[PDB]
């Protein structure tokens, strides 16, 4: 394959800008203290488990979705139901807010993304289009805008779209096994996805192939999510421990791991700031973590299955982590 | 394949300084955190 | 259903005890 | 207050109108059976036995590793798993996978009906030697019928020796790990959708009475 | 990086031995399940054997009872399969695979597709 | 009872010696005199002369013999006998209450203490346990359930029988420790009715539980619609169907001093039929889930068979039947092991369905890693 004098040549092109790393620096840093929040809200009301959620620009309207075939609107500040749209296929997987606030899509293990139009003169809620071409489980879509939505499928496949004429722009191939989560960087040209491969490649979104492929975890990856910066991204996976990795740098900073935890982190999303990282378990938990410091200061411990989705609001004033027993909490 | 040789041409940042570039990111913008610092409950509207 | 009949021997036979206090009041004074 | 209290009834009123659909929604979610029907390596079926509704959602256009998209069925009352007992090796291939769902940490609560499909193909597979059943199971040669549990009738007394063998080779995979509400249902069919959906339904009772009876501690 | 590196192989005569060495490096070698899968020219994929942590249930498929021992050691992060009075159906490749998750007893390793964490795979051969 | 008996007839038999005043002559002029000591009714006799004095009828001692015979003899001017009685006291007591009948009078006393301090301390630790009960199932988050809430109010439904015997105990005796007050006859009788109303809507709210749970297994799925207003209806209603039709036949034909003394057979069959139906309907349904039972463990386990069928028929029969001690006038000994079940019933569900159940102890010990 002739392929060892480059397998060699980035190893030491990580070797040779790993001095002084983010453990050594942030020895003097103060920690946070133990941050308490409790529950404001209990968005109860579904009726399978959430299998995933999505805040608003505005931070006020959430949507939500369940195996039961519904996806409902909440309002976060009064909790009550805005919309409760009636899903085709029950087996949903993933749910995204659009950024202008007009369109939810919505789609899952029938191979096809839906976009709803929540704007409709007409009161009735219904399929704006209806996305195919896909052939794995539809894991995780995302709002570009109104025009452009890029999703993740289990066909080791992303896929770049535009809704109005519903063909595939631009589809991102190079991962090895399902494509899992999907996170959009905060100038929404570039995008990192993590795949069950324990690597997560970071794409470029007008190009269509991969520019960095960082690996540094050693099971399946489940959730991925950037840094307000951008120049970031943490990664939660399978191997109980998350891995705050750089683009810049090419290499991972942090382990989030103590030694306690025999359970794979299903979401994860940092704060406004990024000071924090609140992380998804499978032990019915959400452990905060401290991303200067990796010492876990904080455990969100309301539910009673295992969470599925976990949610940061625009303006950091809120976090929703949705989970398996059909009740979605409104953290603070 | 094109792939590994496109992330080999880019440059790579030392780790010292691309710490302390989330290091200053994280300070800069941490008062505007009203997660990190608590926020009282009459400008908070999940009360 | 020993219970209703419980309190229904239990009072009856509080009642009748009471006949004897009643009674002593007449005989002595 | 009071320019804020109208908004607030017109959100008051479809949230009230939306909780009236979810209980009209809530009575018959309740009361349909999801099922999965996947073998050994249309997505929607809808039958009714005896008034009540099955949703046997079949998968297949999906990819071969399913280690993401099989924990989305642990809320499934019953996984009915079908077999080629026929064979090239796929019985050893159905073997681990029913291994792997019986273990796994969200499957542990779902019970697994078993569907011993390619009945009458094994019959002339023990005599010709293609596959034979000695040649991936010599410890077959030894095995004998285990007990004076009637076969059907009409057979010989070789093949009777034969898929009583695989119920038993599967029935040893469940009886060694038991930790949670899962039961295995091994059934010997010849083709699906021909009286094996009464198969189903008297099965999936089980799983619903020893459901509640779970609820009183009862079981 | 999840890499199975896989040694031994070649040509040996039928009713002979051979050793293969799995060597895994990338990950804590003690927290999974370790597989053998072999691919028969022309056939698909087929689990062979199965390793526990430290190894308290070591099984086999049938065919190859009793003929092969997988062992491990996992001071060294190393994966042993010794074979023994060989047959010329044991002609394959045979893949070193880990199985999905850590702490697990539950493994989804024999799937024709690239399998992430599979090694490259060694080539046993009978003669005449 | 003989209490109402007793005081009319003390003025109705007792105006005889109103009578005896009209006939009799003053008895000052050497004769013994009438005094007022309500049980001496002595007519005028001769001087030093000790005259027979007949028993009266009006005590109710005298069933089996109506009459005695006894010399009362007075002095000068009507100087009877009296030492530490300030009334001048005749000599007459071998009409009082017979000797072989002694052995009832001040021994037996203990004998129902020996009862009373056993079910009432079984009934306390029931509430103390039961109010418990409500602060932990129905205290948190598992309330919403349809089984659930059966469970809650079955609870209550114990507390509204264990507190309103308690106090009735209380209430009963504190009368007991001129007629009595009239404020304390008319609030007996409304917690006699509040007590009977908790004993119906204890035994009628186990049909509840049988029939929630006979319905849950004759289906072939989780139920559509949850019937909690029907059960709520035959439940808290069917007891208002009896126990108001109880009071108000009590309060005109048989009224008494207090409504727990139960004289008619007639209006007291009428409260227990609700009680006798909601046993044998429960039996029914105990035999079905014992058929049901013992087909799940015949089958499809590595069965501990005999085990696991009696530990959880000894967890049934605290929401389903006590008929075994109806079919074995009740012995001392008997009802000594009936209302020991009876009164500590309302605990033994707080234990099982409230505590030893894992639904909350892996639920408890979650609430306890962060308290």
């Amino acid at each position: 394959q002739e392929a060892e004098q480059l397998k060699n040549q980035i190893r030491d092109a990580r070797k040779a800008c790993a001095d002084a790393t983010l453990s050594q620096i942030t020895n003097n840093i103060d920690p946070v203290g133990r941050i308490q929040m409790r529950t404001r809200r209990t968005l109860r009301g579904h009726l399978a488990k959430i299998y995933a959620m999505h805040w608003g620009t505005d931070s006020r309207l959430l949507v939500s979705a369940s195996q039961d075939g519904k996806l409902i609107i909440w309002d976060s500040y009064t909790t009550n139901k805005v919309h409760a749209i009636p899903l085709r296929s029950s087996w949903v997987m993933t749910c995204a807010y659009a950024p202008s606030g007009n369109y939810v899509a919505c789609g899952g293990l029938d191979n096809i993304c839906s976009i709803y139009n929540l704007k409709t003169r007409e009161g009735n809620v219904r399929v704006s289009r209806e996305l195919a071409g896909h052939t794995g489980y539809l894991s995780c879509c995302r709002f570009l805008d109104d025009n452009q939505i890029v999703t993740s499928s289990g066909d080791t496949t992303c896929a770049l779209w535009d809704i109005e004429t519903g063909q595939q722009t631009t589809t991102f191939t190079g991962h090895t096994g399902d494509v899992m989560s999907l996170s959009l960087a905060p100038d929404t040209r570039l995008f990192v996805s993590g795949a069950c491969d324990a690597s997560a490649k970071l794409w470029d979104v007008r190009e269509g192939m991969c520019r960095q492929t960082f690996t540094g975890h050693e099971s399946d990856i489940n959730a991925i999510c950037f840094f307000p910066n951008g120049n970031a991204f943490a990664t939660g996976s399978d191997d109980a421990t998350c891995r705050l990795f750089d683009l810049r740098a090419d290499q991972e900073l942090m382990t989030y791991s103590h030694d306690n935890i025999i359970c794979g982190i299903t979401s994860v999303s940092f704060s406004k700031s990024g000071r924090l990282l609140l992380a998804g378990y499978d032990d019915f938990n959400c452990n905060v973590w401290d991303a200067l410091k990796a010492d876990r200061a904080g455990v969100l411990a309301g539910h009673d299955n295992r969470v599925s989705c976990l949610g940061v609001t625009d303006d950091g004033m809120a976090v929703a982590t949705g989970s398996w027993d059909s009740f979605l909490k409104i953290w603070n | 394949v094109e792939q590994l040789k496109m992330e080999a041409n880019i440059d790579r940042i030392k780790v010292s300084k691309a710490a302390a570039d989330l290091m200053a990111y994280c300070e800069a913008h941490a008062k505007e955190d009203p997660l990190l610092t608590p926020v009282p409950a009459s400008e908070n509207p999940f009360r | 259903h020993s219970q209703g009949t419980f309190t229904s021997d239990y009072s009856k036979y509080l009642d009748e005890q009471a006949a004897k206090e009643f009674i002593a009041w007449l005989m002595n004074t | 207050t009071e320019d804020q209290r109208n908004e607030e009834k017109a959100q008051r009123e479809a949230n009230k109108k939306i909780e009236k659909q979810l209980q009209k929604d809530k009575q018959v979610y309740r009361a349909t059976h999801r099922l999965l029907l996947l073998g050994a390596g249309i997505f929607e079926t809808k039958f009714q036995v005896d008034k009540v509704n099955f949703h046997m959602f079949d998968v297949g256009a999906q990819r071969d590793e399913r280690r993401k998209w099989i924990q989305c069925f642990n809320d499934v009352t019953a996984i009915i798993f079908v077999v080629a007992s026929s064979s090239t090796n796929r019985l050893q291939a159905a073997l681990k996978l029913f291994d792997s769902i019986w273990n796994n940490k969200w499957l542990r609560d779902t019970s697994v009906i078993l569907f011993l499909n390619k009945q009458d193909l094994l019959a002339e597979k023990v005599l010709a030697g293609k596959s034979k059943i000695e040649d991936y199971f010599p410890e077959f040669a030894r095995y004998t019928t285990p007990e004076d549990a009637t076969p059907e009738p009409g057979e010989d007394p070789r093949v009777t020796r034969a898929k009583y063998f695989i119920r038993d080779e599967f029935l040893r995979i469940s009886t060694a790990s038991g930790d949670g509400r899962h039961y295995c249902y091994p059934h010997f069919t010849c083709a699906v959708d021909t009286e094996n959906i009464r198969r189903v339904f008297n099965d999936c009772r089980d799983i619903i009475q020893r459901m509640h009876l779970r609820q009183y501690e009862l079981l | 990086q999840v890499q199975l590196q896989e040694s031994g192989g070649g040509l040996v005569q039928p009713g002979g031995s051979l050793r293969l060495s799995c060597a895994a490096s990338g990950f804590t070698f003690s927290n999974y399940k370790m597989n053998w899968v072999r691919q028969a020219p022309g056939k698909g994929l087929e689990w062979v054997s199965d390793i526990s942590q430290s190894g308290a249930s070591i099984s086999y498929t049938g065919s190859v009872k009793g003929r092969f021992t997988i062992s491990r050691d996992n001071a060294k992060n190393t994966l042993y399969l010794q074979m023994n009075s060989l047959k010329p159906e044991d002609t394959a490749v045979y893949y070193c695979a880990r199985c999905p998750a850590p702490f697990t007893r539950d493994c989804f390793d024999v799937t024709s597709t690239t399998y992430a964490y599979r090694g490259q795979g060694t080539q046993v051969t009978v003669s005449s | 009872q003989v209490m109402d008996f007793l005081f009319e007839k003390w003025k109705l038999y007792g105006d005889q010696c109103h009578h005896n005043l009209s006939l009799l002559p003053p008895p000052t002029e050497l004769v013994c005199n009438r005094t007022f000591d309500k049980y001496s009714c002595w007519p005028d006799t001769p001087a030093n002369t000790t005259a027979n004095i007949s028993c009266p009828w009006y005590l109710p001692w005298h069933h089996k013999v109506q009459h005695r015979f006894v010399f009362k003899r007075c002095g000068p001017d009507g100087q009877w006998v009296r030492g530490p009685r300030g009334q001048p006291w005749r000599d007459a007591s071998q009409c009082q209450m017979d000797g072989e009948e002694i052995e009832v009078q001040k021994e037996v006393a203990k004998m129902y203490s020996s009862f009373q301090v056993m079910y009432t301390v079984g009934y306390s630790l029931s509430l103390g346990a039961l109010l418990l009960a409500l602060a932990i199932l129905g205290g948190l988050s598992k309330l919403h359930c349809t089984r659930n809430a059966i469970h809650a109010n079955l609870f209550a439904s114990f507390v509204l029988k264990a507190s309103s015997v308690l106090v009735i105990d209380g209430l009963l005796r504190t009368r007991y420790s001129t007629w009595l007050s009239d404020g304390a006859v008319a609030g007996c009788r409304v917690a006699a009715v509040f007590m009977q109303y908790g004993i119906v809507a204890n035994y009628c709210w186990l049909l509840v539980e049988g029939l929630y749970l006979h319905n849950l297994l004759g289906l072939a799925t989780l139920p559509e619609r949850s019937f909690f207003s029907l059960y709520l209806g035959i439940g808290w209603g069917a007891p208002m169907l009896f126990v108001v039709p109880w009071a108000v036949v009590k309060c005109l034909f048989e009224n008494v001093q207090c409504w727990t003394s139960n004289d008619n057979m007639g209006f007291w069959w009428i409260l227990r039929f609700p009680v006798f139906l909601a046993i044998l309907i429960n039996f029914f349904i105990f035999v079905r889930i014992v058929q049901l039972l013992v087909a799940k463990l015949r089958a499809r386990q590595m069965h501990y068979k005999f085990r696991l069928a009696k530990s959880t028929l000894t967890l049934i029969p605290l929401l389903g039947v006590h008929e075994v001690v109806f079919a074995f006038t009740l012995r001392s000994a008997k009802l000594f092991f009936d209302l020991f079940l009876s009164s500590f019933q309302g605990l033994l569900v707080a234990v099982l369905y409230c505590f030893l159940n894992k639904e909350v102890q892996s639920e408890l010990r979650r609430r306890w890693h962060r308290w």
